[PDB]
């Protein structure tokens, strides 16, 4: 999954 | 044996790691959308610590759990 | 737990890795007598891979006695 | 030990 | 090196533990059974002695096969 | 495997 | 899989961590091979470990199917 | 420790 330092939800 | 934070599940969990794998890293860097959310965070096993691009971010470590996602401190 | 080469003993030797260091590095760089020895060798146990210099070569793995002296085998 | 990749005996 | 009782085989049983894990360390706590069956018994090595959390309960010595089962005879 | 103080042998 | 181990004393089973599904017994001479018999090494494995020279290996995927040799498998 | 077959007690 992609996630990002910003959230711990994925953004797919 | 170890246990490694991984990106592949939803939401990021600790799993233990397939055999010969037992180090933790995360792996970070720049796509488009870096400056509204950050950079990209990929959590995984490895066996060897992954090579890294010079704009690549990438950190290798032995004990459990601690590669978590950059929201979460290690242990 | 991790078995690992060490520079630290003569002759290189395997040693058991001290507790919350679990993966074991190689480092090499070139010193004064680079043209004749080559590069300087460095192996040990470790909790994080060392962060490597542009010039500094180093390769982390988490097996036993992954870290071998170049004049020797892996396993 | 200083060791370098010619040799697995140590130079220092 | 130090002998510890290990709850990780069936039947318990007392292992040598690594070097630089010179301590035993019993860890108890209750789950959902505690009233009928007691705390959770757990047993091992360890470097250093384990933080005692709130509703945890731990036990930590340094002679051989000091942390058995409570319904054993240690040593 | 899970023990309890009340008996040596494990659970699950 | 559950698996005997020399790790502890006396040999207990222990269970194998994930992706490791074989027993192995692994047995060799040392020094006093004559008068006690050959070395005995029991765990887990995720592939067979490869026999050296001095080497007898066996792996298996049942419980508790790398007893010592004195005593019963399962 | 160090098991042989001729014993399951240990050695060392």
């Amino acid at each position: 999954w992609r996630y990002y330092e910003s959230s711990l939800l994925p953004y797919p | 044996g170890i246990v490694c934070h991984t990106t592949a599940t939803s939401p990021i969990s600790a799993v233990t790691c397939p055999p010969g794998e037992n180090l933790c890293y995360r792996k970070m860097w720049c796509d488009v959308f870096c400056s509204s959310r950050g950079k990209v965070v990929e959590l995984g096993c490895a066996a060897t610590c992954p090579s890294k691009k010079p704009y690549e971010e990438v950190t290798c470590c032995s004990t459990d759990k601690c590669n978590p996602h950059p929201k979460q401190r290690p242990g």
